[PDB]
C-alpha cells in the first residue's frame, strides 16, 4: 500500500542505458 | 536578495522578475557540496542548492546555437501554448476524460526547427509560447556526447549509491522561454535539477501540504499536478490553499536544485530573463522497507487507493462517488 | 392487513403493536415453500417469507417451561437495557473506540436464571429488558437435541445446494421481551430466520441503500450497524435517512423470512405480544467468482478498503482524517 | 477488493459441527 511507481512529468536509448552505452 | 555577479557585472535579476502569489516563502539553503549540512539535507529529503558540482559543467557553453549545430537529427517534444502556463498533462489517460481540453499542444520537430519556430515568434511579436521538454537519447552528436560523458558522474553516482536511489532514468532538456511556467506537482522520482542558461525561481512545497494543494484525480491526465490556479485562486473550491507556505530559491547556471521525490515543485523561467536551460537527473526511488508514518508514505497510499478502486469498479469516473458514498455522515 | 388465526381465533395482530418509523415501507412476499416464485426471490437474492416450509416444525411447542426443563446447563447470553434498543456492538473492537459505552451489557447465565430474571421484572414491574441470544450447541439436552433433529435439513440443505452457499455457520436461539428492538444492521452471512413463538416485525432495506444508512466505521463495535435512531432521525447528519424505502412483513409461529446477505434489517417484537422467539440459520456465502457491479459489491469493496487503511496507517482512528484528505477539493 | 468475510451480530460445537456429531 505504502509502495509506489516512477511516474513524472514526462513519457515513458537514455538515462543509465545510455551512459554505459557512450 | 540577489547575488551580485563575479566581475562586478551586477545583480544577476531582481524581484520585478519574479511573479506575484498569495502565499509566504523561506530560502532554500544554498551551500557548498563539500558542506555537511548539505548532505545531511540531501539524507534527510530537503531541499538544497549546491552552488559547486560541477555537474554539467560541459554544458555551461550550451546555447541555441551551439545545440543547433550539435544536438543532431532526432525528434524534440515542443509545447506550444497560449498562456504562460505549461500545465503537464498525461495523454495515455486523456480517453477517460474525454472533457479534458488541454491549455497547450505538443509538436514533435527537429531542434532546427524550434529554433527557427522561436525567431519567427519574437520577429513578429507573437504572443505564442514554446517550451522544448526531451528526454536526451542516442541520436545527439559527438560533442553533446562529449558534453554529456564530462558531466559530474563521480559525484553524482556517489550521491545515488549513498542514498539508495535506484536507476537514473532519464534526463530530461528544458529550453524554455522567459516568463514560461510549470504550473506545481510532484514528482514520483528523485531530482537533481541542473541549471545551465539562464534564470529559473522554484518554488517548493512538503509533501505534507498535499491538503493545501489538492491535485487532480489519479486518473485524470493532470495526476500529479494542483489544481489551484496559482495566478487566481479559488479559496471556495481549495480552501487550504489560504496555509501553504512554500520554500523558493532562483537558481542559475552552475546551480544544482535537490527536488526530492513526492516534494511539489512550482518552476519559472525569470520575466525578461530571456531563454532558460535546464538538464534534470530523474533517479528511481529506494525500496520500500515503522511508525509513525511520513507524509509522502501516506500520498503513496492514497494514490493506490485510488487506483485499486479505478480498476476494482471498472471505471475511474466511478471513483469518487464510491469514496463520497464511504465517507458522507460516516467519516466527515 | 394482519392475518387471520385458524379457527376464528381473531387477527394475530393489530396496528397498534408497531411502532412508528418515518419512513413507507412495501410487503415482502408470503408465499408457499412449493411457489417457482419464492424460488426465483431466494435465487436473486431477495427476501422472501416462507409460510410452509416446517423448517422447525418440532420447536413451535417450545416455551420457557419445555426449555428451562430441557436445554441443558450450559451458559447462556443475556443482554440487558434500559432502552427497547439493542444495539449490537462487538466487544473485541472495544479497545480502539475508548469513548464508545453501550447501552446494553451481556451477563452469562443459566437458562434457569434467565427465566428467574424476567419473573422478578414482570413481577416487580420493572422497566428493565432482556434479551437472549445464544448459539445453540452440544450442551443442550436430549430433548432439545431431539428437536433440532427434527428440523427439515431435507429443505434447507437443498437451498444450501442450489444456491451454492458455504457452511452453516451457526443456529442463534433468540428469546425477546416485547416490545424489543434489533436497530438496523446487515450480516455478512445468508439468513433463514425461523420464527418460533409469538410475532416480529421485519423492516429490510436493500444493498443500494448503503447510502441512506449510514453505518458505523468498520473499526468501530457497532461496525455493520445504521448509525440512524430511527426513533429520532437526525436529518442534519444523515440527511439521505429521508430516502430509505423499506420492505416489511411481521412473521409468526411457522414462518420463514429469508434475510439475504448484506441486507438491512430491524427486527421488533411486538408491543404488548408477550415473549417472541426464533432460531436463525446462517450460512457463509458462495464464493466471489462480471460488470456492472452489484450493490453489495461495491459493499464488500468499502469494506475492504476501510480495513487496508486501518492496517496500513496502524491505527484506525487515522482513517477519516486520510479519507477526508483524499477527497476533498478532489472527489467532492 | 470484492472479497468478503463472514460476520454476524454474534461472536465466532455449532452449526454444521453441531449437526453431524448429533
Ligand atoms: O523546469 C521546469 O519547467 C519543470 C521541471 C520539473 O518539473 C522537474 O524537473 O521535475
Ligand atoms: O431477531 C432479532 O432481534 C435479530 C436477528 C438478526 O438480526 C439476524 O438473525 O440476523
Ligand atoms: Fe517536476
Ligand atoms: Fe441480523
Amino acid at each position: 500500500l505504502t509502495s509506489y511507481d516512477c511516474e513524472v512529468n514526462a513519457p515513458i536509448l537514455q538515462g543509465e542505458e545510455l551512459l554505459r552505452a557512450l | 536578495e540577489p547575488r551580485e555577479e563575479a566581475g562586478a557585472l551586477g545583480p544577476a535579476w531582481d524581484e520585478s522578475q519574479l511573479r506575484s502569489y498569495s502565499f509566504p516563502t523561506r530560502p532554500i539553503p544554498r551551500l557548498s557540496q563539500s558542506d555537511p549540512r548539505a548532505e545531511e539535507l540531501i539524507e534527510n529529503e530537503e531541499p538544497v542548492v549546491l552552488t559547486d558540482t560541477n555537474l554539467v559543467y560541459p554544458a555551461l557553453k550550451w546555447d541555441l546555437e551551439y545545440l543547433q549545430e550539435n544536438i543532431g537529427n532526432g525528434d524534440f517534444s515542443v509545447y506550444s501554448a497560449s498562456t504562460h502556463k505549461f500545465l503537464y498533462y498525461d495523454e495515455k489517460k486523456m480517453a477517460n476524460f474525454q472533457n479534458f481540453k488541454p491549455r497547450s499542444n505538443r509538436e514533435e520537430m527537429k531542434f532546427h526547427e524550434f529554433v527557427e519556430k522561436l525567431q519567427d515568434i519574437q520577429q513578429r511579436g507573437g504572443e505564442e509560447r514554446l517550451y522544448l521538454q526531451q528526454t536526451l537519447n542516442d541520436t545527439v552528436g559527438r560533442k553533446i556526447v562529449m558534453d554529456f560523458l564530462g558531466f559530474n558522474w563521480n559525484w553524482i553516482n556517489k550521491q545515488q549509491g549513498k542514498r539508495g536511489w535506484g536507476q537514473l532514468t532519464s534526463n530530461l532538456l528544458l529550453i524554455g522561454m522567459e516568463g514560461n511556467v510549470t504550473p506545481a506537482h510532484y514528482d514520483e522520482q528523485q531530482n537533481f535539477f541542473a541549471q545551465i542558461k539562464g534564470y529559473k525561481r522554484c518554488i517548493l512545497f512538503p509533501p505534507d501540504q498535499f491538503e493545501c494543494l489538492y491535485p487532480y484525480p489519479v486518473h485524470h491526465p493532470c495526476d500529479r499536478q494542483s489544481q489551484v490556479d496559482f495566478d487566481n485562486p479559488d479559496y471556495e473550491r481549495f480552501p487550504n490553499f489560504q496555509n501553504v507556505v512554500g520554500y523558493e530559491t532562483v537558481v542559475g547556471p552552475g546551480d544544482v536544485l535537490y527536488i526530492p521525490m513526492y516534494w511539489w515543485h512550482h518552476i519559472e523561467s525569470l520575466l525578461n530573463g530571456g531563454i532558460t536551460i535546464t538538464v534534470n537527473f530523474w533517479y528511481k526511488g529506494a525500496p520500500t522497507p515503522e511508525y509513525p508514518l511520513k507524509a509522502h508514505q501516506k500520498v503513496a497510499i492514497m494514490r493506490n487507493i485510488e487506483k485499486m478502486l479505478g480498476e476494482a469498479l471498472g471505471n475511474p469516473q466511478e471513483v469518487g462517488p464510491l469514496l463520497n458514498t464511504m465517507i458522507k455522515g460516516r467519516y466527515n
